[PDB]
RNA sequence: UAUUAUUUAUUUUAAAA
């Protein structure tokens, strides 16, 4: 189980929280505005993507989460319905939960499943839905295991991340948008663990969508 | 202020001529009117303040330190700050190599007149702080820090191997011979001594030459003074520079210290 | 016929019968389908055939027929520079696009005055632009200067609902308090005004609270109580 | 009697040369071109206008006592037909005045379309990542069409992306050149339905433009 | 401005360039015409007690005195400095040729606009009228591009022609017709070669040539290992590596090239 | 910020500003009494330009349809494009911009005379090149003397022994060059 | 109806439009590289060539780099030198409590952590484009690719990182001898690479990482020894050799996925969908236009590291991911066999 | 990550544990990010020199008016013998006044030239305990090559020679000197430092032409 | 061509009829 909330900042134009095991991690949007001579785009829409860490300054290890992160968000935007304008995407990790020394998966799942649900409160088209999960194998039993806890990481031989595109309904898998992995498997552990990760995402959207209907449907008439 | 394309041409024929019209109209070897002030900086082991004649202006402030020179390389540090600058220009870091180079321990400066025991010897910190300058101020720094080394005064030390022990009112004048730097200015086939802001402006090329211990020292640079004419110089022009700052250079010292 | 929706879903509409492209669903150029792309009630109105998506947004985007309050953030020769919302593109306003204008004569608006414009050109690639009187009925009534008052932000479906759909109470709740005079911006600008001050502050203060709490059934009590505060 | 290839510091020959042909002598008037200097040069105190090519290449010379245009071409005659200098020659081939370019649309204003400059006349042209040379020029209104030059709409003739083959008129402003499509052959050649969003679109009327798979239509200013 | 503002007077402006010689005076015309005046007393001191506070009054009397010390001359007894207090319906020594460059007109017709815009002025002056009356520039513009020979040409032009160019036809017509044939009426090496003639060409060649006559390791630790061409291998089923030739790639690339260019024909 | 005068009878100048029917001085210098301009008259101050004065100035930019020249205030004065003597008379358009074609024959740097024609508001100088006796300096060096040292005079240019002609500029800006024709 | 299009040489037509001009050449199964699908580049190495070590009979005495190696792939250039320093390490273990209440509370609290036994290496790209200024996007990102797959594929443990620390003596006039094994101070080697790659054509985080594994594969740790205030100093010339597991070194190739269309060489061939498969992307056209790449990390015995999966251009089909994964098979077989 | 942990020092090699002809090696071409490309490599005596220099230009400068061209040279620290930032800058400078006396700057009008030498490594072989003048030579014969291949229109070759911490660079087949520079050093002499690096200018003014013409 | 102009505007005299 997991928690979310939607439109809790004020001065931008969509925002989101997302919450899992410890990690927290708060995302806003705002967008479409003025761009930067540096960022426009002549035909389609230009992402500033920034995410944070709890301690210390912003690093090179948020580099490549940014870079992880824009690679997943660009194709599940309609860029080229927002021409010579501008998108502001910024994650707030306000826990790790995780070792941020050792693994950075928990913090870069969590800002996606932020970063998206920013979006549909925003008003972007999306070209469809998203959800990503955290995935690892552990040393002794090597079983695959869903949203592992941050114990559970440091036993681990190898950790994933999942990131699938859902169409109609939340039951078709269009695409795979991310599947970063690091540490020990094989060929055989990776059908593994994909296969029951597009079922552990299935549900996830399935709840997503329960959670954005239960604030976007008060708003509207 | 900046020089228009029709008085560029006009300076030119003027300076370049057998007899070389000079703007003010000196002589290739007479220099401007120079205000020095000293010993100023109660804080500082020795200071100096010097006023060109265009307004150019630079505070020399010296510093020292009880340093290990077996394992202290270089005694002798110059920083310098041009005001409007930042830190990391190329202006910048190009003059404090350069005055590092002319003011280095064991060469330009004998690393023997700052020692204190056998183990240890004084750091000298020169810091330079260049508040107004129109033209290249390598020359006008290094005069500066003549005569701030020049009245420059450290503790006196009082003297099994222990840390230094110094005298509390007592201090040692410092004596080092200060090499001294002269920038000139070859406008076609006439070497100019002290060229001016607008002088600088038409030159062919530069010279940079070291002077110490009443000889022409290294190091000698070859930089120019405006990226607009840039042309190469026969070696006669080269040794008739190198040989022209031997005949004033003395002239200079003499003038420079009778503080 | 309505309908929760969200991107990538099914359209539920048969590609036989023609139907209008609006707000919410788009048209891809490559596989031609049409396919959402924003999340909330799909709209099907059953001679011609449109559908739109009613989506949750803050950011306005430019569109003709379009009434907005503007500021005015710059004076030119020819043209004022206008902003319609905060960090958003700026608008074009003509100094032709006023009752009576003239090329002999500038119009006296200065920078940080309001304007009730329409939005005449809204083209993806281009700047928008607005003008104070309808060029295509010669509308003038309503449009130009803002003088005084106090402007609101809501939301864009807030201002939506206030400017068009009649059975929304706000205004008629409004009216049993004060007597004022309003201009809605469908950019998610309401410009409010009031003989004495009071009355303002007490308009600004329920349309900010009213915007918040979705419950149609809640302004009453909502003016109610502000406007009776307002008296200690 | 010059050698063939040539590398900067070869002195060619000097400004003036004589010989006698037929009992009647001529004297040359050799004048720098694209790849020489008049240099003086001294051997026994007296100075000489001299020639001195400044390139690497294979000189060349033509005509217009008669004048000799001495000039040097950069690269080898087997390099050329390789065409293994393409980026050396778009930089230094500026796009002169009459010339003919390529461009891209890159921002539309509301009287004039801001483009960027491709390739240039050299049908034969030259075109060059991070190497940091690349033109723009700005396409105006009043010279998009010469049927009703003034109250135009460049939104219905060009879009973001579309590239132009557009003749040059003159250096604009110093920053941007001035162009214009007031010409048949002149306009989009190569454009895509909703800004690259779509199909590959092909010209068809001198204002019309539509892709053959997806079957929709926008209006351009097309060249055909 | 100040009528919105300080004297809060909402007003159209559009009684500007109206005629004002007619009588009586429109309503609205009366009404537009006091409201210039009736409120300016009360702006006066309005804006008189803020130069005060911002002790700009002194400036502004000032040029108010200049404003009051123009002085109205004659066109033909200007003087020739422009100066910001002297005032003439003509202020520049050929007004002419600011027509020339607003209309694009090429140079070489400048003594057309001359002897067009002199002859507008004098018909002007005669009848006691404005020289847009009698011609505007848009048909000045369009007698001097257009050039009408026959007297028919003058008359019909795609803007509308005025009752004076309708009467003196002819007399344009005319004037544009001898202005146009007194436009057909108006329409080296040497200097070095005898400062160094031909037989002193043999010293200069001569000094050439005998000035001029004072004109391989593989690596050492990069040498053999950076200027090293492209190798492009592919990998069998076996997994051993096989490296294309040169030749290869060289057939790929003119079988690239020739059909490109080959296609003249979609259907 | 020390009081100079109570009497509310006074029309405030340079170095003077109002406050609560009082009159205070803003700068430090001495007190200036004409007729009814009370002012005061500062040490130190730069070239402040007046309607027709004979300055030399240097260009510094070419910008849309106007010159930014050098005189030496505290802001650049402005020389407008239809304010010199063209070398054609006029533009030869369409071809170029404005500020491309005025850089053929003034560009940036450039050493001329002018006259202030008018002012701003702000106090910028309008400059203007209307006549033979204006142009482009040359045959000559330049020199820089304070403005305030400048003698009114009814010749603003003199000729000087030795072939030698001064343009003494009220601006402070001289131009000393070889006697022209 | 019928209208034929506007002929474009191939210069001008890579550049008006790469996305155009990589459908053409896949429609002749070639790429603007002139290559075919699954054709990579050849590589060439250079192992301890600015190494201090490169000599074993003149060691150079005033050298720093503990091992290098020089890689050239296509037209890339990648130079990767490896320096190293020294750390004292303290001993703060509850062991040293002499206390068995403490240590047996510390033993069942202890929770374990696999990966704090590895260590990995600092590297510094400098990836040279012709421009000035701080580190690029693309440097700071590839230096902690390297950092977080060097750590994670246990590469360097941390055990194997120790200084079997010496004591130089001064017996009498043999001027000094050193001596080599509980000792009470420790130390462990610190190790730090630079990498600086020249001519780019295209993504190059898989030639840092197969130079930098070259590299690792040469370098020899300098023995350390201290005198008899008195910190540690290595041997000028003895050395040991990294030991460094083959098992788990691994190397790195990209592969994308475009789809074909049918615009670029009636309609029953429209609805022809064929999405093929690159192998080592390159050039300007390939790394702009394919948005769907595939970069693995592959290690002998068919074992993976490390695999990053984007998915933005065409669908990805299993089909293509076994296609991938043996394809990356034989060539990290390859390039760990090819040279030793 | 980077720069590593600030408690670690590094290596300390001690001096007490265990114990004419100057090759030279050109190429060109090499680099597809730049114009012009060069590798100039020399080894004499115990000191190896292995420097690269790219040109990226002519460039155009948006909104610039220059009459000539702009000429940007920097040295960049390689792997093996790091100079100071400071002294790195001031060859910069010293070379910038040679090649702007060289290359055709009115040739290029409002753009700019930047040139980027790395020097990659600077072996020193010495047995027992400014250095920067042994390459001063080498980096300018460096840049002219890569200039060359730029198409860039340099005014006859470029080169120089070390004559103990004394380099000078020679035009005209030495006739006329565009940079001097002089660390170190003795005194009086003169004559032979300008004779040493004639003749060594005349050795690189040659060579540099070698591996131009072929290829 | 300042009653001229700058378009995401560097104009800093748009006032009178």
């Amino acid at each position: 189980s997991v928690q979310a909330e939607i439109g809790i900042l004020d001065h931008v134009d969509g925002s989101s929280e997302f919450v899992s095991q410890d990690t927290k991690v708060i995302c806003s949007v705002t967008g479409p505005i003025e761009p930067k001579a540096r960022q426009e785009l002549p035909t389609q829409l230009a992402l500033e993507i920034i995410v944070r860490p709890a301690k210390g300054v912003a690093t090179t290890r948020e580099k490549v989460l940014e870079d992880k992160l824009r690679a997943v968000l660009t194709p599940l935007i309609t860029r080229h319905c927002y021409p010579r304008q501008l998108c502001q995407i910024t994650c707030q990790i306000l826990e790790s939960g995780e070792d941020e020394a050792e693994f950075s998966l928990r913090e870069l799942s969590c800002c996606i499943n932020a970063a998206f649900l920013a979006l549909v409160d925003a008003g972007i088209a999306l070209n469809s839905m998203c959800a990503s999960i955290p995935i690892a194998i552990i040393k002794d039993t090597s079983d695959i295991i869903v949203d592992p806890t941050a114990e559970q990481l440091k036993i681990s031989l190898s950790v994933h991340t999942l990131a699938l595109e859902f169409v109609n309904g939340g039951k078709v898998v269009k695409n795979v948008l991310l599947l970063d992995s690091n540490g020990d498997f094989n060929e055989d552990q990776l059908f593994s663990l994909l296969e029951l990760g597009e079922q552990k995402c299935q549900e996830l959207v399935t709840n997503i969508r329960r959670i954005i209907q239960d604030n976007i449907s008060p708003r509207l008439v | 202020m900046s020089l228009s394309v029709a008085e560029k041409s006009y300076l030119y024929d003027s300076l370049a001529s057998t007899p070389s019209i000079r703007p003010d109209g000196r002589l290739p070897h007479q220099f401007r009117p120079i205000e020095i002030f000293t010993d100023f900086l109660p804080s500082s082991n020795g200071s100096s303040r010097i006023i060109a004649s265009d307004g150019s202006e630079c505070i020399v402030s010296i510093k020292s330190k009880v340093v290990d020179h077996h394992v202290e390389n270089e005694l002798l540090q110059v920083d310098v700050d041009i005001a409007g600058q930042r830190d990391d220009a190329l202006v910048v870091e190009t003059i404090t190599s350069l005055l590092n180079k002319v003011l280095k321990s064991g060469s330009g400066v004998d690393s023997s007149k700052l020692q204190l025991t056998k183990k240890y010897s004084f750091k000298i910190f020169v810091d330079v702080l260049v508040i107004s300058s129109h033209s290249h101020p390598v020359s006008l720094i290094s005069f500066a820090i003549y005569s701030a080394l020049n009245s420059t005064y450290l503790p006196k030390l009082i003297s099994v191997e222990e840390l230094p022990t110094f005298h509390d009112y007592d201090m040692v004048k410092l004596d080092i011979n200060p090499p001294l730097v002269f920038i000139l200015a070859v406008v076609g086939n006439n070497m100019l001594l002290d060229p001016a802001a607008n002088e600088s402006e038409v030159a062919n090329n530069g010279l940079i030459i070291s002077w110490s211990n009443g000889k022409i020292t290294s190091p000698i640079r070859s930089v120019a003074l405006n990226d607009s004419n840039v042309k190469s110089f026969k070696p006669h022009l080269l040794k008739q520079g190198l040989a022209m700052v031997e005949k004033y250079a003395p002239d200079v010292v003499r003038s420079l210290e009778n503080l | 016929m309505s309908t929760f929706i969200f991107p990538g879903d099914s359209f539920p509409v048969d590609p036989t019968t023609p139907v209008k492209l609006g707000p919410g669903i788009y048209c891809d150029p490559n596989t031609q389908e049409i396919r959402p792309v924003n999340t909330g009630v799909l709209h099907v109105s059953a001679g011609v055939q449109t559908a739109y998506i009613d989506y949750s947004s803050k950011r306005y985007i430019p569109s003709v027929n379009d009434f907005v309050i503007g500021v005015i953030i710059g004076t030119f020769s020819d043209s004022y520079k206008v902003s319609l919302q905060n960090f958003s593109s700026s608008v074009s306003l003509s100094y032709m696009a006023f009752p009576n204008a003239s090329k002999k004569n500038r119009p006296t608006l200065q920078v940080g005055d309001l304007v009730y414009a329409r939005v005449c050109t809204a083209e993806k690639e281009l700047e928008a632009e607005i003008e104070c009187f309808d060029s295509t009925t010669g509308r003038d009534a309503g449009f130009g200067i803002l003088e005084d008052g106090m402007i609101i932000d809501v939301n864009l479906n807030f201002a939506r609902q206030l400017l068009f759909n009649n059975d929304f109470p706000l205004l008629k709740v409004l009216a049993a308090h004060t007597k004022f005079e309003v201009a809605i911006g469908l950019n998610g600008k309401i410009w409010v005004k009031c003989e004495e001050l009071s009355n303002t502050l007490a308009c600004y203060r329920t349309i900010m609270e009213c915007c918040q709490k979705n419950d149609t059934a809640a302004f009453k009590d909502i003016a109610k109580r502000q406007f009776k505060e307002i008296l200690t | 009697q010059f050698p063939e290839i040539a590398y900067p510091g070869k002195l060619i020959c000097p400004q003036y040369g004589t010989e006698n042909k037929d009992g009647e002598d001529i004297i040359f008037n050799y004048v720098p071109g694209p790849g020489t200097k008049l240099i003086q040069y001294e051997h026994n105190g007296r100075t000489l206008e001299a020639i001195t090519a400044t390139l690497v290449g294979t000189v060349r010379c033509e005509e217009e006592v008669k004048n000799i245009l001495v000039s040097v071409l950069p690269g080898t005659e087997k390099g050329r037909k390789t065409n293994k200098y393409a980026n050396n020659d778009f930089a230094n081939n500026l796009p002169k005045e009459g010339d003919i370019v390529l461009t891209r649309v890159t921002r539309l204003s509301l009287q004039r379309a801001n483009v960027e400059i491709l390739a240039v006349e050299d049908a034969t042209f030259s075109v060059s990542s991070d190497l940091g040379e690349t033109f723009r020029g700005i396409i105006r209104s009043q010279d998009v069409r010469s049927t009703d030059r003034d109250r135009v709409k460049v939104i219905e003739c060009f879009k973001p992306g579309d590239i132009v083959r557009a003749q040059v008129l003159s250096l604009g402003d110093g920053t941007n050149y001035y162009l214009t499509t007031a010409r048949n052959d002149l306009g989009v050649v190569f454009a895509r339905a909703a800004n690259g969003a779509g199909g590959l679109m092909y010209a068809t009327d001198w204002q019309m433009m539509t892709s053959p798979v997806t079957g929709a239509t926008e209006k351009r200013k097309c060249a055909k | 401005y100040l009528l919105e503002n300080f004297a809060n007077f909402k007003t159209s402006k559009k009684y500007q360039l109206a005629d004002w010689r007619i009588r009586p005076l429109s309503k609205p015309m009366t009404a537009y015409a006091r409201a210039d005046t009736h409120f300016l007393l009360n702006i006066y001191d309005q804006l008189r007690n803020k130069l005060i506070e911002s002790n700009k009054l002194a400036g502004v009397l000032y040029e108010s005195r200049n404003v009051a010390k123009r002085r109205f001359e004659y066109s033909k007894y200007r003087p020739l400095t422009p100066s910001s207090e002297v005032y003439s319906p003509i202020e520049k020594e050929s007004p002419w040729k600011i027509l020339m460059y607003q209309y694009n007109i090429p140079p070489e017709r400048e003594v057309l606009v001359r002897e067009l815009y002199q002859w507008r002025d004098l018909i002007a002056r005669r009848d006691d009228e404005s020289p847009r009356f009698v011609m505007p520039n848009q048909l000045l513009a369009a007698l001097v591009a257009y050039t009408p020979t026959d007297v028919i040409g003058v008359v019909s032009l795609t803007n509308g022609v005025t009752e004076h160019v309708r009467q003196n036809a002819k007399l344009l017509a005319n004037l544009i017709r001898d202005a146009l044939r007194n436009i057909k009426n108006t329409n080296a090496d040497g200097i070095l070669l005898e400062t160094i003639s031909v037989p002193q060409i043999r010293d200069v060649m001569e000094r050439f040539s005998v000035l001029c006559n004072s004109n391989t390791n593989s690596s050492i630790l990069l040498g053999k290992i950076l200027p090293r061409e492209e190798h492009d291998i592919a990998y069998s089923k076996d997994g051993l590596p096989n490296k294309v030739k040169t030749e290869d790639i060289r057939i790929r690339a003119q079988n690239f090239k020739s059909a490109l260019a080959n296609l003249e024909d979609i259907i | 910020g020390e009081l100079v005068t109570d009497d509310p009878i006074w029309m405030r100048g340079h170095g003077t500003y109002f406050l609560d029917n009082m009159t205070y001085s803003s700068v430090a210098g001495t007190v200036s009494r004409v007729n009814r301009l009370l002012s005061v008259i500062p040490l130190k101050g730069r070239y402040a330009p007046e309607t027709g004065d004979h300055v030399v100035g240097r260009i510094a930019e070419v910008g849309n349809k106007r010159w930014k020249v050098d005189i030496g205030g505290k802001q650049h004065a402005v020389l407008m494009l239809g304010s010199v003597n063209l070398p054609g008379g006029i533009l030869r358009r369409k071809s170029e911009s404005d500020e491309l074609q005025m850089r053929s024959f003034l560009k940036e740097g450039d050493l001329l005379n002018a006259e202030v024609q008018s002012l701003f508001q702000d106090g910028s100088a309008s400059l203007h090149t209307r006549s033979l006796k204006y142009g482009k300096l040359r045959n000559g060096m330049f020199c820089q003397v304070p403005s305030s040292l400048i003698v009114r005079a009814k010749n603003h240019t003199h000729n000087l022994p030795g072939n030698i002609t001064v343009v003494l500029g009220v601006n402070g800006y001289i131009w000393l060059r070889k006697t022209s024709q | 109806i019928e209208i034929h299009p506007i002929t474009f040489p191939p210069e001008v037509l890579a550049r008006i439009s790469p996305e155009l001009s990589l459908q053409r050449h896949l429609s002749l199964g070639i790429r603007p590289c002139l290559r075919k699908y699954e054709e990579f580049r050849d590589v060439a190495i250079e192992n301890n060539t600015l190494s201090r070590y490169a000599d074993a009979g003149n060691i150079d005495t005033k050298n720093n780099i503990l091992g290098s190696n020089v890689l050239k792939s296509g037209k890339t250039i990648v130079i990767t030198s490896i320096t190293g320093g020294i750390i004292e390490e303290t001993s703060a273990a509850i062991k040293d409590l002499d206390d068995f209440g403490e240590e047996e509370l510390f033993e069942v609290t202890k929770e374990e952590d696999i990966i704090a036994n590895y260590a990995s290496v600092y590297p510094v790209v400098e990836v040279e484009r012709g421009r000035v200024g701080a580190c690029t996007d693309e440097e700071m990102t590839i230096s902690q690719k390297l950092h977080d797959s060097i750590l994670h594929s246990r590469i360097l443990p941390k055990k194997a990182l120790k200084v079997k620390a010496g004591v130089r003596s001064a017996n009498e006039d043999g001027t000094f001898s050193v001596l080599y094994p509980k000792m009470k101070r420790k130390w462990s080697y610190v190790l730090y690479a630079k990498i600086v790659v020249l001519s780019r054509t295209g993504p190059v985080f898989d030639l840092c990482w197969n130079s930098l594994m070259y590299a690792l594969q040469s370098v020899k740790l300098p023995r350390a020894f201290i005198d008899e205030t008195y910190e540690i100093i290595c041997d000028q010339t003895k050395s040991v050799p990294l030991m460094i597991n083959a098992k788990n070194i691994a190397f790195a190739s990209n592969y994308g996925i475009v789809e074909l269309d049918p615009e670029c060489q009636v309609d029953i061939d429209m609805d022809k969908l064929n999405t093929v498969l690159i192998a080592d992307l390159d050039t300007e056209a390939e790394e702009t236009s394919i948005h769907s790449t595939i970069s693995i990390l592959a290690a002998p015995s068919g074992n993976y590291k490390q695999l990053t999966l984007v998915g933005g251009g065409a669908k990805i089909t299993p089909e293509m991911i076994k296609r991938s994964l043996l394809l990356s098979r034989v060539r990290a077989d390859d390039l760990s066999t090819r040279f030793n | 990550r980077l720069l590593g942990p600030a408690a670690a020092k590094p290596m300390a090699f001690s001096n007490t544990t265990t114990h004419s002809e100057q090759e030279l090696s050109l190429h060109t071409g090499f680099i597809e990010n730049c114009n012009g490309s060069a590798l100039v490599e020399a080894r004499s005596l115990g000191h190896q020199t292995s420097l690269i220099t790219a040109v990226y230009g002519p460039r155009s400068i948006r909104g610039s008016f220059t009459s000539q061209g702009t000429i940007s040279i920097q040295l960049k620290n390689g792997l093996l013998e790091k100079y100071n930032t400071n002294e790195l800058k001031e060859v910069s400078s010293f070379l910038m006044g040679i090649f702007n006396s060289v290359v055709n700057l009115s040739r290029y009008p409002k753009s700019g030239i930047d040139i980027f030498v790395y020097l990659t490594y600077d072996k020193d072989l010495t047995n027992n305990p400014s250095q920067i003048s042994s390459l001063i030579p080498h980096c300018i014969t460096s840049i002219t090559l890569a200039l060359a291949d730029a198409g860039i229109e340099l005014v006859d070759m470029a080169g120089a020679g070390e004559a103990n911490g004394t380099v000078v660079s020679f035009i005209k087949n030495g006739e006329e000197i565009v940079g001097f520079w002089k660390d170190d050093g003795d005194d009086e002499d003169l004559l032979e430092c300008l004779d040493r690096c004639k003749e060594q200018y005349n050795r690189y003014r040659d060579l540099m032409i070698s591996c131009l013409m072929n290829q």
